[PDB]
């Protein structure tokens, strides 16, 4: 019980691991931050004691109280009002448990985790401090709220005639705190067998709040335990989950170590530094380096200019992957998934239950209504990856001719009218008609009838399938090389150690880079292009003098433009380069070949 | 032939000097015995601040490519691990360099026999004997004395009798299994002891380098414990905690397992991995697989308890730990796995086993890094040598953990690739001792290492023989990827099932001589260790049959 | 400079043609201007080294890849890719700054 | 040109200069050394307690050859009279050693062995007293305006860390208000 | 005369130095009998050592101990010339400005070391030899001086004293400025009144009000 605090004091100041201590440090490295807050290493604090560990991992719940209540005290002495108490996280990587497996002998008993959130609820206060009077007696009185596990655990006590409990609220002189409500998700990967992947609630409080944004891949840690609620039986409680700590793996977050920026500056040193990430994005794939590389640009976010008036430049652009099966596209973009820190993958119809049109749902209680979310929405700002976009609806598949460009999705379904903000960058991964003989039509003639679908997307893609010998058992052999021993996959390594990138990194790469510059065009390098296009421009209509039908938009040089800031962001570099938009055009141009054919 | 500590004096009037010193210690090679006596001895001239250089040799030959390579003004100098067989006179010649020579060389060996050219001739040496087996070893006496200088007719045929009777005894010695005696940080803490110095470090260093042949019965060292269980006898920092203390914070002695990763893995592979627990319960196949289950049926516990951490099993679990294996693991033979062996304490970066210590310092070895290639990757074992001599360092345990989880990554492939050997039954029992060759497999870069298939060959051998009736017999092994049939071969020896009565050495060794010293095409004897040799798939399978017969054993 | 037996600015600064001639000029010629100081001391110094402060005295460093030995001044320290010494802050300083050193 | 700091003592720099304080020890030793500044000495007498220069006293223990005196003012039981002193003096910093920040990280390096339980033991004693002093600083720090600074009694580490801040801010204080003038 | 007081003021000045805004005149009449007082024991001891080779068909204690005062001390000093090195190259201008000046003293080979003044100007040729071949082509008539136009400025600066520095006030005491009630001294500084001053505490302040007495020694700094 009491006293055992100053153990933890001691180890707030008799531990020492050489040459120095954390916790006593980052607690006046909070101090200053106001942070109210400590980060504790559980497998650390077995380090200490071996017996307090257990000796706290048999009813941890009753021992949090015990620990910041006591950070406080020297704290205190360290401050020397008001000072309210510290947010303790304590955290453990070594363990991982399933959320398949959830036994109630868990309750009361800390686990750490990776989980997916579903969502998380709106951010609600809890009063750690209250006074409260007498409606009667006029007696002063006061509570806090020190710790708790919604039970509801404490009530007016009734003891002032004067009753029953006629002691009151008094918010004002009261002091609070919040919660996130957080919804969670087992990995999709296992083990769901056959059955629904089961969802649950996770309580973040406090500091513990806003840390995550929804959706996202997350590790966390907690108690396992049970609500009676109301809002089951006989006399059964729902289960819920407290969340301590979670250290999720990053980001999964604007900020980093500033360390970071230099090795990326080692990387922005490098002259290959782009030409690297034409091999990163496909360790097993074989060939088709161009649209590998138109991928990339897409990868690094559009041009946003909002200089007055409100008319802004767009991104990220349009992409179409169609060509026959054995494009190995849709496996393509699945990689890209993985490379976006944000996407949704979508092969629908939708993907998976998500509505390709973000659509309204109402409140079940209180009736009401809401966003009920989508797609556009749950990647907003981030890639788009999207099959079957030639299967897909044509209705909702119109409100995909909006969401590309004007970037602002609004719908007037019931009272709520609202115009979202969508920045997500698409890309159209659908199967042409047809297989080969629509190379021998129209390069038009395939998605829906008309081209106009084709002219919101910006580089589109006919993958050319030919049956070459040495082409073949190139990427052939490569195949089986891909396989066990898995001799492709040892390749990387000597890649890892040399040169090629781990892609991880790189998306935090991006992400660093995504944030960081601002690119803008060098005068010279706009004439350069706009005495290109315009040869373009002339000569297409020349095959347009053939009253050749197949297009051309000065959309299509915008599309281009981004481009011009796509692979110069890789560079880092404040303004593009003449020379560098060159690429940009013979690039384009393969992009151009395939309204030539 | 000489006491240690004169001979350590014998340097300190050829030690101080400016430019210093001049004298070069070799580290060689691979073997981790060497690297503590190193350190110590390292630590040794850090208290008398003694400049000298620091060489991590591996190639046998490499010496030859350095001692012919840089050596000036080197007053005096000191060798690890080499010597103990071939002579530098031979290989280095030396060429007597002015009485009162002008260098001197201090030969480190623990292998046995020692070459004949050894201890008689003192020129560098300084002969490493002393003072292990001296012994006598009466015979090389006789291999001079009689030896040298060497009617009439009778005299003269009585002699060259005697000659041969003399060559004919001498014939038998230094043709015989090369073994080591016992760990030479030991006699060198003999010396380090004799100075007086004694360095709980330095006494853990023992600790530690007596473990590194461990793996390999004792032989000696059964009694070697108490050698250094007196020392801990020896050593009581405090009577009582004096908790933690934060400080120091020192080792103690603990019921030590042939369990692997014991703190730091899941018991449950622990048992898994372990090589011990493997033939002995035949861990590959699925039969004797849930058995061990059964022990955890027998043991009480939790399937997914095996899989939790060491750090957070229940006190219960812990202080009940060996009584259950009191209580449940002799009814498998697995009685013999508790050891006392000694274990350091780090308290709040916590107590790890000298043989878990050493197995971590093992994944260094291998990994956490024409012709020239082999130079290029050796060197790279070279390069990812002091990173492991980096390990030896006491502030930087972190780093240590890349070996404690990379060590964990070795046997996943090791238990992973030798049991897929185990279906195709590759092994090859001919007659005369049991054979094997790996002619294919992933990653066979990571078997490169002489260790990878050591550590395998030693997990293979007594896998394939626990025995397993009938007759514990030698191993062959050989591997391949890339360099044109390099096709490295380790020598291999049987093990007792805690019941070695007889030394019984080395014999391939000497074989791989007799091919070596025969058409020896392709066959390299570029490895230090006379256990390992290069050869071509081209020129072995000849070579194979150059080694089922003649067999020397 | 950097530092023996620099020798030479040569392979140093490898901006060179990329930072304007009359810089570099002025620089080439700057740097043979500091060498005038050089005879002043006479120290001896060795300002262009012999930034860090003494210790202790003698350090461990490992060479990379780098061979040698050049270590004609004094004497030879063998040059040994993968060889780490023990050896005084002096020489190791100009060692140092020819990055034919590492650890300390 | 220095570059770096250049204009603040670097740490290094301010512990090798430290390292030129005299301090008595208990040598192992019964030439000469001359030296130059030393003045000392003749062959010093095994186990005697002599003063001398900080950095020498680091080589012979170096060696192990020497055994250097504790600080009579370090002494944890004695120094937490300066911090109950220091805990109620919210303005005076009372009394320091001066160097003894560095002393404290060089004491422990070797010469830690001389002392009684130094161990888990003044290294937070010291520690305490060390934001102690450190909080009184910025709480003091608020305070701060020209053109003058009753700095009193602070360590030259930290206050050697502190010169960039405060250096850098009434020079802004003393133009903008001089400047105003 | 005092080789300690003679390092003990060598580091005085020195770390003076680094704390120092602006430069001090060049202690020739002390560093100069260093300058060649290392010059006597080094060699001294260079060959004393060689000496000991002749032992040879024990204490290196003290050995490589000369050797060590020798290099730490030999440190010290390329910090106080590569810093004045730093300080001239940013006065350069004023520094001819002081020079080109009637009033009041010059650099000569007191304020800078004859290497300094050498220095000085061999910089400052060639820098302008920098300018001139590079911007100044391309030299607009009035553009053609470099220097005060007025405004801004240039250089001019940085006789800035206004700045403040840190100090400890330390003083032979007669057993002069002392006024009480502890101790010396004002202070007066142009924008405030006396504080005063204690050599018990460090008070930081202007570097021109206070350049009177670290011209007394009267201040650690
Ligand atoms: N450039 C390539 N790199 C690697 N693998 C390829 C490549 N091209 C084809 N393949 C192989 O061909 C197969 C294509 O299967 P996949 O399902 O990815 O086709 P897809 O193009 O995505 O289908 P769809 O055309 O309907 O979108 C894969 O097994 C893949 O390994």
């Amino acid at each position: 019980n009491t006293e055992i605090i100053k153990s933890f004091k001691n180890f707030i100041l008799e531990f020492r691991l050489d040459s120095q201590f954390i916790y006593r440090d980052q607690l006046r490295n909070n101090i200053l931050v106001k942070n109210y807050s400590l980060t504790v290493n559980m497998e650390h604090l077995i380090g200490y004691n071996e017996d307090i560990y257990k000796k706290l991992s048999d009813e941890p719940s009753d021992i949090i109280p015990l620990f910041e209540t006591a950070i406080t005290q020297v704290a205190k002495r360290i401050s020397i009002n008001s000072l309210p108490t510290f947010q303790l996280i304590l955290n453990s990587n070594a363990n991982q448990i399933p959320l398949r497996d959830l036994d109630s002998e868990h309750v009361s008993k800390i686990v750490r985790l990776s989980g997916i959130i579903i969502s998380t609820s709106v951010l609600s206060s809890r009063a750690t401090y209250l006074s409260i009077m007498c409606r009667n007696c006029r007696h002063t009185t006061s509570i806090t709220i020190n710790n708790f596990n919604t039970g509801n655990t404490v009530s007016l006590p009734r003891s002032c005639n004067c009753g029953p409990d006629p002691y009151i609220i008094i918010h004002e002189s009261s002091k609070f705190i919040d919660q996130q409500f957080l919804k969670l998700q087992e990995i999709p990967e296992l083990v769901p067998v056959g059955e629904m992947p089961r969802n649950l609630t996770m309580t973040c409080d406090r500091y513990l709040t806003n840390k995550v944004i929804p959706g996202t891949r997350v590790t966390i840690v907690g108690i396992y335990s049970i609500y009676n609620s109301k809002n089951s039986g006989v006399a059964i409680r729902t289960p819920y989950i407290k969340i301590l700590g979670i250290q999720s793996d990053v980001e999964t977050v604007t900020m980093f170590t500033e360390e970071e920026e230099e090795e990326f500056l080692q990387l922005s040193r490098n002259p290959k530094l782009y030409e690297i990430l034409t091999n990163s994005i496909a360790p097993s794939i074989f060939g088709n380096e161009d649209i590998k590389k138109a991928i990339v640009c897409l990868l690094m976010g559009g041009s946003k200019k909002i200089l007055p008036d409100g008319m802004r430049l767009r991104g990220d652009i349009n992409v179409l992957l169609l060509g026959d099966p054995g494009t190995a596209k849709s496996q393509l973009l699945k990689f890209v998934e993985k490379v976006s820190p944000i996407a949704v993958y979508t092969s629908g119809k939708g993907s998976s239950a998500a509505g390709l049109t973000a659509s309204v749902q109402r409140d079940p209680m209180t009736r009401e209504f809401y966003l009920e979310g989508g797609a556009m929405v749950l990647a907003d700002g981030g890639v788009v990856c999207i099959d079957e976009f030639d299967k897909m609806r044509d209705e909702d598949r119109v409100a995909i001719h909006e969401a590309m460009e004007q970037q602002t999705i609004s719908i007037a379904k019931a009272g709520i009218t609202t115009v979202l903000n969508s920045r997500t960058s698409v890309l159209a991964a659908a199967n042409p008609i047809y297989g080969r003989y629509d190379d021998l039509k129209s390069p038009g003639d395939n998605i829906d009838f008309q081209t106009t679908i084709l002219s919101r997307f910006d580089m589109i893609f006919i993958v050319k399938d030919d049956h070459n010998e040495e082409r073949d058992i190139s990427i052939a052999n490569h195949v089986i090389n891909i396989h066990t021993g898995n001799a492709n996959a040892m390749q990387n390594q000597q890649e890892e150690n040399g040169s090629e990138i781990s892609i991880e990194k790189m998306k935090r790469y991006i992400t660093y880079c995504r944030l960081k510059c601002a690119p803008r065009l060098s005068p010279q390098a706009a004439e350069k292009l706009s005495s290109n296009f315009v040869t373009i421009r002339k000569q297409l209509l020349i095959n347009e003098l053939e009253s050749t039908e197949r297009p051309i938009t000065i959309r299509q040089l915008e599309a281009i433009i981004r481009i011009t800031e796509s692979l110069a962001k890789l560079e880092l570099s404040p303004i593009a380069q003449e020379r560098h938009v060159d690429e940009a055009i013979r690039l384009f141009q393969a992009s151009t070949m395939d309204a030539a054919s | 032939i000489s006491q240690f500590s004169e001979a350590y004096n014998k340097i300190l009037r050829n030690s101080s000097s400016h430019s210093s010193c001049q004298l070069v210690i070799f580290v060689s090679c691979l073997n981790i015995d060497a690297l503590c006596a190193t350190k110590m001895l390292s630590l040794l001239f850090k208290k008398q601040l003694v400049q000298s250089q620091i060489v991590p040799i591996f190639g046998y030959s490499e010496l030859r490519r350095h001692y012919s390579q840089l050596d000036d003004n080197i007053n005096s100098l000191l060798l690890v691990g080499f010597g103990g067989v071939i002579d530098l006179e031979a290989f280095l010649e030396i060429d007597p360099q002015e009485q009162s020579f002008r260098r001197d060389i201090y030969v480190l060996d623990a292998h046995r026999p020692w070459n004949l050219d050894n201890i008689f001739g003192s020129q560098i040496i300084q002969c490493f004997d002393d003072g292990t087996v001296d012994d006598t070893l009466g015979e090389q006496k006789e291999a001079y004395y009689k030896l040298l200088e060497l009617n009439d007719l009778s005299k003269r045929k009585q002699r060259k009798k005697q000659i041969h009777e003399y060559e004919g005894v001498l014939e038998e010695y230094y043709s015989q299994g090369t073994t080591v005696v016992n760990s030479i940080s030991a006699q060198i803490y003999s010396l380090l002891s004799a100075i007086g110095e004694t360095n709980l470090s330095n006494l853990w260093l023992n600790i530690l380098g007596t473990t590194s042949l461990d793996i390999a019965y004792a032989q000696v060292y059964n009694r070697l414990y108490p050698l250094l269980q007196d020392e801990v006898k020896r050593l009581t920092p405090s009577s009582r905690n004096s908790v933690k203390t934060p400080d120091t914070l020192t080792l103690n002695i603990q019921p030590d397992y042939y369990l692997f990763l014991l703190r730091h893995s899941s018991l449950y592979d622990s048992f898994y991995y372990s090589n011990y627990v493997n033939a002995k319960l035949s861990l590959w196949n699925e039969n004797g697989k849930k058995r061990l289950h059964k022990m955890f049926a027998r043991m009480g516990i939790p399937l997914s308890t095996a899989q939790e951490t060491w750090l957070y099993m229940d006190h219960s679990i812990k202080r009940e730990l060996g009584i259950i294996f009191d209580k449940n693991l002799d009814r498998y033979g697995l009685q013999d796995i508790i050891r006392d062996g000694f274990v350091r304490t780090l308290g709040y970066r916590g107590s790890i086993s000298a043989s878990e210590f050493v197995e971590a310092l093992t994944a260094l070895l291998e990994v956490g890094n024409s012709a020239q290639k082999l130079t290029n990757l050796r060197k790279r074992w070279v390069s990812n040598f002091w990173l492991s001599w980096d390990a030896l360092d006491d502030r930087k345990v972190e780093l240590l953990n890349r070996g404690i989880q990379l060590a964990q990554d070795l046997q996943r492939a090791i238990f992973n690739t030798g049991v897929a050997i185990l279906e195709k039954k590759l092994i090859k029992h001919l007659r005369i001792y049991r054979l094997c060759v790996l002619q294919d497999g992933p990653d066979l870069d990571l078997y490169r290492n002489p260790l990878t298939l050591l550590r395998l060959g030693n997990w293979l051998i007594e896998c394939c023989a626990e025995s397993e009736d009938k007759q514990l017999l030698p191993m062959v092994l050989a591997s391949i990827d890339e360099n044109t049939d390099t096709y490295l071969v380790a020598g291999l020896t049987p093990r007792y099932p805690r019941g070695t009565k007889k030394p019984i050495l080395n014999n391939f060794s000497m074989a791989f001589q007799q091919i070596t010293a025969e058409t020896d095409a392709k066959v390299r004897i570029d490895n230090f260790e006379s256990s390992i040799i290069e050869i071509r798939r081209e020129d072995l399978s000849p070579f194979l049959e150059k080694l089922t017969l003649s067999g020397l054993l | 400079n950097g530092l023996d037996l620099m020798s030479s600015i040569t392979f140093s600064q490898q901006d060179t043609n990329n930072l304007s001639h009359q810089e570099q000029e002025y620089l080439k010629e700057y740097c043979d201007l500091i060498t005038d100081l050089k005879s002043g001391d006479l120290v001896d110094i060795d300002l262009s080294g012999s930034l860090v402060p003494p210790s202790d005295v003698f350090i461990d460093v490992r060479v990379l890849k780098d061979a040698g030995e050049i270590q004609t001044e004094y004497g030879v320290f063998n040059l040994i890719k993968d060889s780490q010494f023990f050896v005084r802050q002096s020489d190791v300083e100009r060692l140092i700054q020819q990055g034919y050193l590492q650890k300390i | 040109l220095p570059a770096h700091l250049q204009q603040t003592f670097s740490p290094e720099e301010i512990q090798f200069i430290v390292e030129n304080e005299p301090i008595k020890i208990f040598p192992r030793i019964t030439w000469q050394l001359i030296t130059t500044d030393d003045k000392a000495l003749n062959n010093m007498v095994a186990m005697r307690s002599t003063e001398v220069v900080l950095w020498i006293a680091l080589l012979l223990k170096q060696q192990s050859k020497c055994s250097i005196v504790a600080p009579q003012w370090l002494t944890t039981k004695e120094l937490d009279r300066k911090i109950q002193y220091e805990k109620t003096h919210p303005d005076r910093f009372s009394e320091l050693p001066w160097n003894w920040l560095v002393l404290a990280r060089i004491l422990f390096n070797k010469a830690k062995d001389d002392f009684h339980d130094p161990i888990h033991e003044l290294r937070g004693k010291i520690q305490d007293l060390r934001e102690i002093r450190q909080i009184k600083v910025l709480k003091g720090l608020k305070y701060l305006n020209e053109s003058h600074l009753q700095l009193d009694n602070l360590s030259l580490l930290e206050i050697n860390e502190l010169r960039p801040f405060i250096t850098e801010i009434m020079d802004k204080l003393r133009e903008i208000h001089t400047a105003s003038l | 005369v005092s080789p300690q007081q003679d390092f003990s003021d060598l580091m005085k000045s020195w770390k003076n130095e680094r704390c120092s805004p602006e430069l001090l005149p060049y202690p020739h009449q002390l560093m100069k009998r260093l300058l060649n007082r290392i010059s006597m024991q080094s060699q001294l001891i260079e060959n004393i050592s060689m000496g000991f080779l002749d032992m040879q068909n024990e204490s290196k204690l003290p050995l490589l101990c000369m050797e060590t005062e020798l290099e730490r001390l030999k440190f010290v000093i390329r910090s106080y010339i590569r810093c004045r090195l730093s300080k001239i190259d940013k006065f350069s201008l004023y520094l001819r400005q002081l020079n080109e000046d009637e009033n009041s003293l010059i650099s000569l080979t007191d304020l800078l070391s004859k290497d300094e003044i050498k220095y000085h100007d061999t910089h400052s040729l060639i820098w302008l030899k920098l300018v001139n071949d590079s911007i100044l082509k391309y030299m607009p008539e009035e553009l053609q001086a470099i220097n005060d136009t007025e405004g801004s400025v240039n250089m001019i600066d940085e006789p800035d004293w206004n700045k403040f520095v840190f100090i400890h006030v330390n003083g032979p005491p007669d057993g002069e400025n002392e006024f009480g009630k502890p101790c010396y001294t004002v202070t007066i500084p142009d924008l405030k009144e006396e504080v005063e001053l204690t050599i018990g505490s460090i008070y930081v302040m202007r570097y021109e009000v206070i350049r009177d007495l670290l011209r007394d020694d009267k201040v650690a700094l």
